[PDB]
Order: C-alpha cells, then sequence, then structure tokens
C-alpha cells in the first residue's frame, strides 16, 4: 500500500522515520503521465519492504509541493534520515525502481 | 490541415487559437474548468510552429470572449520561464499575442521563454509526455 498524505503535518511526521527509506510520489489527479506512475509505484511498494511509500496531491497540498520544489508531475522524492537524498522527475518507471534498489 | 477534424468550428463565425503549456492534460484541465462556459470547443492535439508540442485547440467566437482574455487566462495557468508556445492562425494575432507577451513580461520578471509564432500543422492522433508543468491559476 501507498499511504496518502494529507497536509504538511503528515509530511513533516513522515519524514521523521530513521534509516528507513521514504519515497512520495508527487502527483495531479488531471496530469496523465502522473496518473498512470501510480500502479507501477503500487507495485515497487510491494516487492520494497524496507521503504516506505507515500503520495501527495500537489493540489491538495501546494505548501508541501511549492516547499519541495515541485513543478513537474510525477516527481518521486527520495528521503533518508528525514532528508533528500535523490529524485526522479517524469513518470520513467525503470528509473524511479533504480532509485529504490539504490537506496534501500 | 491547421484545424482538427473533430473540432466544432464555423469560419464565419468562430476563430482559433493553439496553446502549448508543456501538457495538454494541464491546458485542457484549465481552460474547460475556468472558461468551459465561453469557449465553443476544445480538442488536445500536436502543433507545429512554421518536433511537435502537446497543445490544445481552442475555438471561440469572439463576441463572447476575446484572444486577450485568452492569452491574459494563459499567461496565468503556467510558468512560461523555463515547452511553451502560442500559435496563431492569422498575422494579425500573431501581432497582438507578441504585444500581449510583451506586456506580461514585468510581472514574469521578463523572463517569459513563450514562443510565438504562425501554426504550420495541427494533428490528434499522431499515434515532454512525461511529466505534467505546475497548472494552476496564480494571483
Amino acid at each position: 500500500m501507498v499511504t496518502q498524505l494529507k497536509s504538511a503535518s503528515e509530511y513533516d511526521s513522515a519524514l521523521a522515520s530513521g534509516d528507513k527509506l521514504v519515497v512520495v510520489d508527487f502527483f495531479a489527479t488531471w496530469c496523465g503521465p502522473s496518473k498512470m506512475i501510480a500502479p507501477m509505484i503500487e507495485k515497487f511498494a510491494e516487492q520494497y519492504s524496507d521503504a516506505a511509500f507515500y503520495k501527495l496531491d500537489v493540489d491538495e497540498v501546494s505548501d508541501v509541493a511549492q516547499k519541495a520544489e515541485v513543478s513537474s508531475m510525477p516527481t518521486l522524492i527520495f528521503y533518508k534520515g528525514g532528508k533528500e537524498v535523490t529524485r526522479v522527475v517524469g513518470a520513467n518507471p525503470a528509473a524511479i525502481k533504480q532509485a529504490i534498489a539504490s537506496n534501500v | 490541415s491547421l484545424i482538427s477534424k473533430t473540432i466544432k468550428y464555423d469560419p464565419a463565425k468562430d476563430k482559433l487559437i493553439t496553446l502549448a503549456s508543456g501538457s495538454f492534460w494541464g491546458t485542457e484541465h484549465m481552460y474547460r474548468k475556468y472558461l468551459n462556459d465561453r469557449i465553443v470547443d476544445s480538442k488536445v492535439g500536436y502543433a507545429n510552429g512554421e518536433d511537435f508540442a502537446e497543445v490544445l485547440q481552442v475555438s471561440y467566437n469572439p463576441k463572447v470572449i476575446t484572444l486577450r482574455e485568452l492569452t491574459d487566462f494563459f499567461f496565468r495557468i503556467h510558468d512560461p520561464t523555463t515547452r511553451s508556445g502560442l500559435f496563431a492562425h492569422s498575422d494579425a494575432d500573431l501581432k497582438e499575442l507578441a504585444k500581449i507577451k510583451e506586456e506580461w513580461q514585468p510581472k514574469w520578471g521578463n523572463k517569459i521563454a513563450t514562443v510565438i509564432e504562425p501554426i504550420k500543422n495541427f494533428y490528434d492522433a499522431e499515434e515532454q509526455g512525461y511529466a505534467c508543468p505546475t497548472h494552476y491559476l496564480r494571483e
């Protein structure tokens, strides 16, 4: 499962995780590419147990989106220790999978 | 053709403008959410400037809405400093779009990279496209 973040509060207390990798899908419901990356991140969430996967609607929580400087969807951001390690912009599932594997 | 084969369009009453804001998902989402009552028809496709851009083609009645209003909207819905294009269907409209861009320059810190060109081609199923830039109404 991929847990949706609903406010800046939920987002912050999801970064406070420890060594466990935190993956966040910044998405838009109108955006085609963003919409079609969803089932792919669901599968990676199933395959990579040691990583906590989240999704955030950029229209819903614009403050987090702007603060993480997301200007395109999808943007998958990777966090370890409450800090950004890397990101993948655009709907390339193979690229996203690599970033997961390379980070836990 | 420079006109989509599916669009509602009357040459004796209507006009056309072809808009690229970086993703036709965003371009369609924005015009259909705010100006759907004021446009004739709207079709997503790929436009060529006189390499295809993802675009929305807007058919409209000048006595209902002007190009100026449609373009003012365009510069509010996406970030044109950064993929961003306006494709004119007449030479009169080309010079008006350029005028509008000039007027919008100070508000965007004079960094508008929007391309203004005559329309060269338009398709629908011509069968990047990896991501949509952020689309929302700026204030």
